[PDB]
Parts: C-alpha cells; structure tokens; sequence
C-alpha cells in the first residue's frame, strides 16, 4: 500500500 | 484559526485514521479506496475517501500540517468554495493517476497537498496579489520528497499538475 506521502 | 473547510477536512482524516486504528487498515481500505473492480465504479464515494486515509501518525501529521497551513491560506484568501473545489478536482485526478501507476491500494491527502503546494506556488509568481505564496525554501523541499519517491507517485505528480493548471487558469482571469 503506498501512501500519498 | 483556520476556517470551516480546512477544519471539516482534518476532522475527517481524524475521525478515519482512529477507525483505521480500530478496525484495521485493510477492512477501512476495503470501503474507501478507488474501484479495485468495475463493478465497484458506481461506488462514487471511493474517488475521493482514498484521500482521507492515511497509514502511520508520520503521514497523518505531516500531510495534515501542509494541509493546515496551505488549505487555510487558500480558505483564506480565495474562499470555502475555492478550497472545496482545489481538494475535489485534485483527490479525484491524483487518485486517478495514482491507480493508474500502481493500483487501488494508496491513500493520503498529499495529492490534495501537492496540488495545493502547486497552486499556492504558481498563484503567488503570477498573481502576488491574491495574497497567497510559497517560499522558495518549502517549493525546495517539496522538490526534495518528490526526487525521494511506499509513496503514492502517481498522486504526488498528478496533483502537483493540477494545482499549477488551476493556478494559471485562476492567474488569467
């Protein structure tokens, strides 16, 4: 999951 | 004190963020991320609730901070409504984007906040006079997490592009 930051 | 809009905002992320920390990340993800299915795509809440999720305190904090000081100098300066449409356009694009990249699975507010540090930055070159700027020693920074990307690139990127596109369409008029 990648996280916008 | 920053006004309604900026407000209603970082209660949302608060209010997710805690239910994440009581229900899981995954079972959360599972209800507000982008259509990981077609079959999903009339579920028009998912385009923007990826926005409101964020995955450790570091992310919360750090983008709610940008969002603070960046959303509340657009609320303002330019208006609730300007605000409001600032955040739609960007979370809906930058999500776009951002599954484009690499999939459904993200969330954060920094495409929100990257389309903001972008029409904050180009409104203040172009249109002094709105009364909203950008230093250059956080335009650097900003740069400097950028070159750096488990970051959202897509959204980064695409919601920069979007902040400078309605800052100019904005900076004409």
């Amino acid at each position: 999951v990648r996280m916008a930051a | 004190r920053a006004g309604p809009v900026t407000w209603v905002m970082m209660i949302a992320c608060v209010v997710v963020f805690i239910a994440m920390q009581i229900l899981g990340d995954q079972e959360v993800m599972l209800w507000l991320a982008w259509p990981f299915d077609p079959t999903l795509k009339f579920e028009f809440w998912r385009y923007f609730t990826h926005a409101l999720m964020h995955f450790s305190l570091m992310h919360i904090l750090f983008n709610l901070l940008w969002w603070w000081y960046l959303g509340g100098a657009v609320e303002k300066r330019l208006g609730s409504g300007k605000l409001i449409v600032i955040t739609l356009i960007s979370a809906l694009l930058s999500g776009y984007v951002q599954q484009k990249f690499s999939g459904p699975w993200f969330g954060g507010l920094s495409g929100v906040v990257f389309a903001l540090m972008g029409y904050v930055w180009l409104r203040g070159e172009r249109d002094p006079q709105s009364g909203i700027y950008l230093q250059r020693g956080l335009i650097i920074f900003a740069l400097i997490w950028i070159v750096a990307g488990s970051m959202a690139n897509g959204a980064h990127i695409a919601g920069l592009a979007v902040g400078l596109a309605m800052a100019f369409v904005d900076s004409l008029n």
